[PDB]
């Protein structure tokens, strides 16, 4: 009906922390991982203090354990008026512009401005960030290039004069700082050059805290043939810190499935829960998290209501996962190109 | 009269009420694991309720995979967007990959304004965003065109109708594009995307030499529903010649029916329905209105095989250029 | 005199072939390649009927055996009102648009528009292309982009709206689709992506058909690794139909001799004819070809009239061949770079 | 209040009249034998009589590299020039490499024309040189820029202050680049520049493996003089904890500063200096005004080094990505 | 004075009436079957009936190749247009590197239209199709520009100059420009090409390390039609330094002509040439009007040649930079 | 005070050459390469005549032997009135024109065109060079994009239009052409394309004299794989002057340091002009000049007025050289990235 519908993190209201930082075992969406959730909440009130400026900590972790799900809780959990700039890796990329003034850009995004203005007397409110001062002062109509994209690098001294009178206002009152985080998911995707002027930009005084997340192991970088961790030099790694993200429990992995099966509202049988929290664990996390919705609409084309353990074993083999792709690929390998 | 391409025979899936797949239904022959896996992915695409999902369909070249997408696309009509897309097209020399990838996720999802007009987002990013060129189009007025498309449902002059992208040959993204699909099928707005490979166990392209199955990465094979498409038997290949047959309108005899399955199961599928129209041509020069076992004969001793080429570019390999 | 003048196809004044389709040993300028002349009459009378879209043709064959002789052939037999595009596999590589829509730009030139106006009442004829219409409605003033050349990627959006008016009016009878040829010589200078942009470009209701040439042996793809035969992978080698051409014998390669000392208007004795098959056997045909020319030029400077034998053997003095070009070489490959 | 960052307390080098190195004043803690070549540099900035002179921080990650340049920045002050640069930034997508090290270069030459005014000579480049677009300038515009500031010295009405371009992270510099700075640095007009990077024993972009110290060439560092950076002792990293949680407003026991000494020299110096704020923000939790060292064993166990991380990675390295 | 450069001796083709290389006329000595060869080749161009035939010299550097093409310019004059072109010129940053070969291909086809003018095709198409800049230019423009002109031919208002294209240097195109060169050279409207080599034996350029003769495919030797170059003996090395110490206005010396010849002997034809010009000016400094042994005595030892400083970077390897 | 200072060439006021060309020991503040400097003595009569086009000299040798001070030497001889056009080899690398443009671009900018103009009678002289006449005649308020640089690629038709104006000029007398030299130092940095484009560039009767530096050994050129002498092709060696620098003695590095602490003006001690002597021939020529501005300031900051050998000592002690340097690097090479 609307613009949003059930993603696959449509389910975390939040971070469950209590008053003490410390993790519920189910609150807000969100379940296990209770020293990486404690972590993401000093973490969110570092965000929320908002006093030392170019704090990064990266979420490292095997894959379907929810290091992108502990940033859209700590996204949702900060609220519209902190900035969340949230990009992937490979957005640094761009033709128009170079990977350091579009980073350059993301992190100028994460830092609002917060203006006020008295204009018989009412205080008109135009928070902005210091990007779009940047890109309405770079060139006359260039408040259309935030909506088309258009800008190309933005000069640096332009920046110096909009830094500097960003000063002068928070001095006289004008202006409010607000900063903010900026979530570069898979990390591992940017290059040597780009991580060096990671090194640098977070020296500065009007750098957003960064957090990052990387699947990755021991691997190569993209821009140069030296093995590190996470894919990420040494040099960076000295500026971080790591929260490492922990493989889920049978348990852990069954609640998984219950708040799942809420947010897209089926109702499964507990013998089904059982046989899905087996696949689960078998498999994968994200491939028992799929089974609900095509089984659910199993059936419905049984006209039943309640899910039963013969919807998963017909969807189970309806649809495969890697490991029974790869083999069936086994045999046809030179069928396949 | 309309040109008679490729996939022109496909209307639709073919199911019954209880969605199992016929044998032989709305010009879809055998595959019935797949009809019945695509048939539950239509349900899905109906229910407007998801967002983000990704189907791969998997299998050797010539097994219904491109086929069966279009069956898809039939089975959800004209009302449902559908956005074909090579993924060879996201390099662009205008914007970068993940802009061509962001443009084509912003075209599947459609929005009625009503007096009956049909739009997409990225109808509505170009129209709220000389020489024309494509511009990398922020997110920040992604984000205000959503507001404003959530303001249109909420005074009623519009209806939202999520769609598919089709990614065919998605093993020509580089890992770049694997990676930005990563946080594109993640989000609550995305549209339903079905991907399409034959490439098995080959090196993701934008990697020095890793390898993974199907041309895509392990990291997004997680993210995906498996559909795989098992080959054709004889008597299934002899009725996708049938079928290509009515479809061309093409009078055949049985026995070059049976001339032209024992061909296609020679060389391939597709050799022997690329056979049909210069046979008709060949029986039209000999004044016939059907054709024979002769001029099934003839006409392939004028074409070849890629195989049968192979074998004369391995016989005769000193004298082709290197 | 004129622009044109006698190239190494001017001679070829279409396929030698009568009503059956059966090719005639000499005809039209055409001699030799009889099942290869035969299977491109049958693609021609497929190009004519225009019914079938995206049917894809490789000429296969040695260097010299006229795969691009038999295409120039069929551009003749074709005539002016059916659209014949032909672009080498090079021009893909653009500058300033990307190598799809370079193909999608070549795909759409070869399909006419026939529209008519009856405007006391005269029906005025305009014959355009499907990619002049999307050059027009691009922008506005993109009708001299078309001549200019400086269209970017036109919108796959505008596309649609034109590939829909163009049904509505052939619907209505106000046009006339007459399908094309696009033939893509030393298709092997092709990428990867590109062999996969015509993969799923000839499934398309508005294709037109595609010949190709190809010399090369079973190598390497120019964007991958892997080796297939004809430089061409097998994903698309699937979608063609192969037309191979046989390498010539003494008589074969005798008569191209007679048929191009006419074309370039030489008068050749028949020693000088024998010693010239014998040098176009032992060498090449192409070298044999470009010598005749500059025989004739050694003849008319003795100012004699019947080219002889020693005209022949003092111009295979002149200029060499790569086969004796090489071994000469051989001993100066200390003195060459 | 204004917002506190990494290099927060460097406020100079800590020299007395005599130019030796005060063990710790001014926020600099150690490495006395940098400190007095940093004053040294500092002297020469000043004399404003040489041009195009090179410096090289060398050493390990850590060291006091990016703080030496910032205290020779904090011993100028504003009146002197100071353009800061990463060595990443010369890859821009509209002018070539060198006119990036050009333009730079002219940035870190100051003019102050008399009411009182301050300008650089490429803001002078670009005032006397649709959408905006960085051009590669000529010297042609440059020469007779340098004879236009060349009359306004010899008027009276302007004076030339000519300063200090930091290109920290120089091994990020392609090998064109290094050759353009051969003559960069050759000219009467350069500024004084400080180069950076701790990346020794590393081949240079750019080139297909060959090897030289730093990232730098042979024939670029004939040029340069080197100051290294000697690692820092047990005592000097506790040091900088406390120069820290004095920076960031933290009170801290002594026992938590004795605890943080051990995971400063058992790790590296960064994670200790980052462990602060975390274990504040758990004391204000706690309601304790001081951190303790139960908090600095708390927040020690939620956050883990580089080296815990790469621990992690080689046991378990079957099950994370490749 | 008009300046003095290299091959301003060249006026021509030395040949008869009988079409026999003279041993020394116009500025030409030596190499008798490339200049017989090259004048068969003036015979075609002249007689206008023929369209893209293709030439290559091959041989050694320094045995008269971009000679011998600039012999055929001025044995064809000014009328017959000449379009010189290296073939590392095709890289642009505008256009395509086949819109580079093309329009060079238009630019060296003439017409004369009449009160008498000269315009090539090019110009044209240029003058049929803000910063100006290069566009690459339809086959639809040229189709319609080719019609026009032929219309021009049929009522007598232009006429028709068909010229050469020299392609200097063709090692340095890549293997799509060779590609492209294939359907360049097979139109009927293409003028006739010279191209010119000395890179035997190497890897094509845009190919991973296949080799073939020249630098350039076979598939394009094919079509080409090969003059090689025979190195000269010392006599008429000694003619060559004789023709350009007239040519440069210096007198010599029989023994400082037999010094000079023993010298190009000794390391090549080039550097004896070049040794003219520094012996005269030092004969000048000396106050003599001619060349003595003792000023090519002590102008060699002065300059080196490429082989001495090639003896004298093997003897000290470990001192220069790799 | 001024725009300019002591850089590392300001004290070389020119050759130090005498009516004969022969070379003075120490004058003009040059000291050393007799054989050198001779020979850029007859390369600069050879500038000074104009007469022949294209000739090219490189200038080859050791690092720190002077061939960059050998060719400001020559830059400061010619004076203003000749164009000296003075590029690194790296600046061909340019993203709005191909390096064949940029080095047309530096070929005719060092071909002055001396311009009079008789306008009661007043002879305006305006000297102006072929580049500027191109930029000028290349389009419509192109006199601006000689100042902020943004012509494109000048079309070579363009060219030949210029050329033959100017010819045409020069003998009607209206127009003096004054050919200059053009410095490409470190041409090592040029590919192979670049060098076969200075292969032809250098045969045109419009070309400068180009004189190139190099401290390369029989290395790899940049486009190619292949192994050369000075990273440059014979086909291009065959083409120049090579002029050799020797290596150096004490007496020559000891007059090199007492012309360079008069620069710089400073006065010092005999005794610390032989322990800096000793200094700079165990390391490097250049560690040594550097070390003397730095020995001034120690001297500044003791309030003396000579300086003396514990000056050397202390800011010996305090700077290092690449050899003291990679030695300490050795054993943090576990601790440097
Ligand atoms: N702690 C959690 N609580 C609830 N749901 C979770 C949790 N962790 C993961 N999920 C679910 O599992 C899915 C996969 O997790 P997520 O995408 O965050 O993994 P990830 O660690 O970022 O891995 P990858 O590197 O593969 O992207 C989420 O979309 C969410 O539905
Ligand atoms: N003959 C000389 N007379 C006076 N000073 C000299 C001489 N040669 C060198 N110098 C001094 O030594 C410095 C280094 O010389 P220069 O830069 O010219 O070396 P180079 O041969 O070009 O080496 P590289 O290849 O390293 O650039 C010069 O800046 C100058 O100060
Ligand atoms: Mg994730
Ligand atoms: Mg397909
Ligand atoms: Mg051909
Ligand atoms: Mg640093
Ligand atoms: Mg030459
Ligand atoms: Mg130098």
């Amino acid at each position: 009906t609307r613009i949003e519908r059930i993603g696959a993190h449509s389910h975390i209201r939040g971070l469950g922390l209590d008053d003490a930082l410390e993790p519920r075992q189910a609150s807000q969406g969100m379940v296990g991982q209770l020293a990486a959730r404690r972590a993401a909440g000093v973490v969110l009130e570092m965000i929320r203090e908002g006093k030392i400026a170019g704090r990064a900590v990266l979420i490292a972790g095997q894959p379907g354990t929810g290091k992108t799900a502990i940033a859209m809780g700590m996204a949702q959990a900060l609220g519209p008026d902190t900035p969340f700039t949230a990009i992937a890796g490979s957005e640094i990329f761009s033709l128009e512009m170079s990977k350091t003034e579009a980073l350059t850009q993301a992190f100028r995004r994460s830092i609002g401005v917060r203006i006020k203005e008295e204009t018989k007397r009412k205080e008109v409110v135009h928070t902005v960030s210091l990007h779009e001062i940047d890109v309405i002062n770079s060139r006359t109509q260039g408040f259309l290039a935030l909506f088309s994209g258009d800008t190309g690098e933005i000069k640096s001294e332009v920046r110096e004069q909009i830094n500097a009178k960003v000063a002068e206002w928070r001095e006289e009152g004008k202006a409010e700082i607000i900063p903010g985080v900026l979530f570069i998911d898979e990390v591992h995707m940017l290059d040597i050059e780009s991580f060096s002027f990671l090194n640098r930009a977070l020296e500065s005084d009007m750098a957003p805290v960064l957090i990052m997340a990387t699947n990755r192991g021991i691997t190569r970088i993209r821009g140069t043939s030296y093995q590190s961790p996470h894919g990420i030099p040494i040099d960076l790694l000295d500026r971080l810190l790591i929260v490492s993200t922990t493989p889920y429990s049978e348990k852990d992995t069954k609640q998984i499935l219950r708040i799942r099966c809420e947010e897209e509202d089926v109702e499964m049988s507990e013998d089904a829960y059982t046989v899905l929290t087996r696949i689960g664990l078998e498999t994968s996390l994200r491939y028992a998290i799929q089974l609900i919705t095509a089984a659910s609409l199993v059936c419905r084309k049984r006209k039943g209501t309640e899910v039963q353990v013969d919807d998963i074993k017909r969807v189970y083999s309806l649809f495969l996962d890697e490991s029974r792709s790869t083999q069936y690929m086994k045999e046809y390998q030179d069928a396949f190109l | 009269t309309q040109r008679i391409a490729s996939h022109s025979h496909v209307k639709g899936l073919g199911l019954d009420e209880s969605g199992l797949a016929k044998q032989a239904a709305s010009g879809l022959v055998g595959q019935e694991n797949a009809r019945e896996a695509c048939g539950v992915i239509v349900e899905l695409i109906k229910s407007k309720k998801m967002a983000g999902r990704a189907v791969l369909l998997a299998g050797p070249p010539g097994t219904g995979k491109t086929a069966l997408a279009l069956a898809i696309a039939q089975e959800l009509g004209s009302k449902v967007p559908f956005c074909p897309m090579v993924g060879s097209e996201v390099y662009s020399t205008e914007i970068k990959k993940t802009e061509v990838l962001m443009e084509n996720f912003r075209r599947a999802i459609g929005l009625r304004i009503k007096i009956i007009q049909d739009v997409t987002l990225h109808d509505l990013d170009v129209a709220n965003a000389m020489k024309p060129k494509k511009t990398e189009i922020t997110d920040k007025l992604r984000g205000e065109i959503n507001k404003v498309v959530n303001k249109y449902i909420d005074q009623g002059i519009a209806e939202l109708v999520p769609g598919v992208l089709f990614v065919d040959e998605v093993h020509m993204l580089d890992i770049e594009c694997f990676t930005y699909l990563h946080r594109a099928l993640e989000s609550s707005i995305a549209p339903i995307v079905i991907f399409a490979s034959n490439r098995g166990n080959c090196v993701i392209r934008g990697t020095e030499d890793i390898t993974s199955p199907h041309g895509i990465p392990l990291d997004l094979l997680d993210r995906v529903m498996i559909i795989r498409t098992m080959l054709y038997t004889p008597q299934e290949m002899k009725q996708i010649i049938k079928i290509r047959a009515q479809t061309e309108g093409i009078n055949i005899s049985e026995e070059a029916l049976n001339h032209l399955g024992e061909i296609g199961t020679k060389t391939t599928l597709r050799y022997s329905v690329q056979l049909l129209t210069p046979a008709n041509l060949l029986a039209k020069i000999n004044g016939k209105d059907s054709i024979e076992k002769e001029h099934v004969e003839e006409i392939s001793e004028l074409f070849y095989d890629a195989k049968s080429s192979a074998k004369i570019l391995a016989d005769q390999q000193d004298k082709y250029m290197k």
